[PDB]
RNA sequence: GCUUGAGUCUCGUAGAGGGGGGUAGAAUUCCAGGUGUAGCGGUGAAAUGCGUAGAGAUCUGGAGGAAUACCGGUGGCGAAGGCGGCCCCCUGGACGAAGACUGACGCUCAGGUGCGAAAGCGUGGGGAGCAAACAGGAUUAGAUACCCUGGUAGUCCACGCCGUAAACGAUGUCGACUUGGAGGUUGUGCCCUUGAGGCGUGGCUUCCGGAGCUAACGCGUUAAGUCGACCGCCUGGGGAGUA
């Protein structure tokens, strides 16, 4: 494994899950961890506490690449919108940037129909 | 809300500054609105109910301030 | 006859052929009794977003009073010249001969 | 709409002192000149139902003026439709 | 309070880019007229010229597109 | 005969008014390739579904369709249906300022003719997303539903047809007359524009309310007030807008 000094965190938060992917600055994944793969299932995996171990198990998987600076690109809404980046400072990482990359259409395609629950 | 963190500045000062720039851009308010389709009837019916909400709180509640409560 | 404003964006490798392009597009107007009122050249300018894998282009402004048949003919000259990428030919009511805020 | 040197050229042809501009002979020919013009607009644009409604206003506004003139003066009526190219 | 009434300008030109950067936000969205105070005749001419200069790369559409 | 009704001319204004042709950015989907590795997706909870034949995530490149974030507003335009990126071309209407011009040329309208959302039909294309039908998974006593994963007509285009909607302001058109208050928008004139000020004057428009009307609710110079002209309509509930 070629030791790369820095990288980007991609935190794909949705209302049911959170996928954390540490990559480099060119877009090549180094390791990942999700909220449902943490031993969490159904309703437990869509909490803000379930998405910090997604960032902890992912920081624990990129220890051999030796990453010091790590900016964050947050995509999507969710309960782990905030607590996934709180626990990425706890792995000793100085934040470089924080980006918001939610895709916004300018009224393109038609979204699905309303739920009559 | 593309934020760079400035030199000699902690993480909480960049975290709370990120909880501000995502509300001026309307990021959370855009995603919940485009989650389901709203009809051209439904989009125009709520656009008038809020104009009644803004104007019947402005002019029709000042009456209790012209009068008194105790 | 009708006042127009044109602004066309040149590929930054063919930026030396712009004094050739301005001289051919001047004479196409004036060969049909057309006043060419002002004429500017904004230099290589940084783009705000990359059109077609490049970040810079060479901007030219040109204000013309021509008949509308030699203006549509100029729009299809920019359509097949691959040196020009974007043009925005746009009608004006009166004539303008002022300096730009970026010739300024 | 009919151009500036076209309404000044039909007033000067059918009016009295090149200045009356509102006489019945002048108004018919300015409506006739536009109805004759807009025939080429709607041979190209048949789905233009919003501006054809403005064309059919000029036709009803022309018939009301020719019905006015015909009992007001048969002699000026008969010479007006003889020159514009109208049949009634 | 409207500034194009104080200037007395009649056409908000899309090439005056030092002015048109006041009327977009950080992300490049057109700023509402309730906060700038632009008069409604001019806010229609403001947004018409910002959309004419996003076509010509004078202004960005969004702050994220590469 | 006359000039106030109705119209014409000159000069400007604002606007998603209409028809046609180009082009732009963002996003979804698919396809191809790199990195990566065991989960993804969904729910009240699940399961069907997708994944170890390498998914989901992430980066790059290409294709295609449909719609135009922000501006955007009880804002604008239109006879109504309705109309929203930006640019050109052809085009209809409204309105304002003074100034001439024609001289009752007007209003309404049975039969007639045209326009008329969406769905649907005929022919030819197009099809990304969405989705009647249909399918499977749940739920439930059952579940021909609601909820989930999919998915075809249809939605889009050209040209014909249909002729209906809670097509509503549940309020036919035209003209006249009768206290007021606070706003939006679009003009134009004048006063030191000493600045967006003050001061008149037109068009359209939202909200309140007086007299009056009203069964009451409410309406209230944009009338459902007081009038005139003309048209449409109604006459207990069901059977029936059916035979
Ligand atoms: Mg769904
Ligand atoms: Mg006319
Ligand atoms: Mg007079
Ligand atoms: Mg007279
Ligand atoms: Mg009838
Ligand atoms: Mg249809
Ligand atoms: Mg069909
Ligand atoms: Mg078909
Ligand atoms: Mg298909
Ligand atoms: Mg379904
Ligand atoms: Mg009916
Ligand atoms: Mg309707
Ligand atoms: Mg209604
Ligand atoms: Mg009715
Ligand atoms: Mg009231
Ligand atoms: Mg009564
Ligand atoms: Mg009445
Ligand atoms: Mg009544
Ligand atoms: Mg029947």
């Amino acid at each position: 494994r070629k030791q790369v000094s820095d990288g980007v965190a991609h935190i794909h938060a949705s209302f049911n899950n959170t996928i954390v992917t540490i990559t480099d600055r060119q877009g090549n994944a180094l390791g990942w961890a999700t909220a449902g793969g943490s031993g969490f299932r159904g309703s437990r995996k869509s909490t803000p506490f379930a998405a910090q171990v997604a960032a902890e198990r992912c920081a624990d998987a990129v220890k051999e690449y030796g990453i010091k600076n790590l900016e964050v690109m947050v995509k999507g809404p969710g309960p782990g919108r905030e607590s996934t980046i709180r626990a990425l400072n706890a792995a000793g990482f100085r934040i470089t940037n924080i980006t918001d990359v939610t895709p916004i259409p300018h009224n393109g395609c038609r979204p699905p129909k309303k739920r009559r629950v | 809300p593309v934020i760079k963190v400035r030199e000699n500045e902690p993480f909480d000062v960049a975290l709370r500054r990120f909880k501000r720039s995502c509300e001026k851009a309307g990021v959370l308010a855009e995603v919940r609105r485009r989650e389901f389709y709203e009809k051209p009837t439904t989009e125009r019916k709520r656009a008038k109910a809020s104009a009644v909400k803004r104007h019947a709180k402005k002019l029709a509640r000042e009456n209790a301030r012209r009068t008194r409560l105790y | 006859m009708r006042h127009y404003e044109i602004v066309f964006m040149v590929h930054p490798d063919q930026s030396e052929q712009v004094p050739g392009m301005i001289e051919r597009y001047t004479a196409a107007i004036t060969g049909a009794e057309g006043k060419i009122h002002r004429l500017e050249d904004w230099g290589r300018r940084q783009l705000a977003y990359p059109i077609n894998k490049l970040h810079k282009a060479h901007y030219v402004l040109m204000n013309v009073e021509a008949p509308q048949e030699v203006i549509d003919e100029l729009e299809t000259t920019f359509r097949f010249n691959d040196a020009v990428i974007r043009s925005m030919v746009m009608r004006t009511k009166h004539a303008v001969t002022e300096a730009s805020p970026m010739v300024k | 709409s009919l151009s500036t040197e076209a309404t000044a050229k039909i007033v000067s042809e059918f009016g009295r002192d090149a200045n009356d501009t509102g006489s019945t002979e002048v108004q018919v020919a300015l409506l006739t000149a536009q109805i004759n013009h807009l025939q080429g607009h709607f041979a190209e644009h048949k789905k233009d139902h919003h501006s054809r409604r403005g064309l059919l206003r000029m036709v009803s506004q022309r018939r009301k003026l020719l019905d006015y003139l015909k009992r007001k003066d048969v002699a000026r009526y008969t010479q007006l439709i003889e020159r514009l190219g109208l049949r009634r | 309070f409207c500034r194009f009434t104080a200037e007395g300008v009649q056409e908000i030109d899309y090439k005056d880019i030092a002015t048109l950067k006041n009327y977009i936000t950080e992300s490049g969205k057109i700023v509402p007229s309730r906060i700038t105070g632009t008069r409604a005749k001019y806010q229609r001419q403001l947004a018409r010229a910002i959309k004419r200069a996003r076509y010509l790369s004078l202004l960005p559409y969004t702050d994220r597109h590469q």
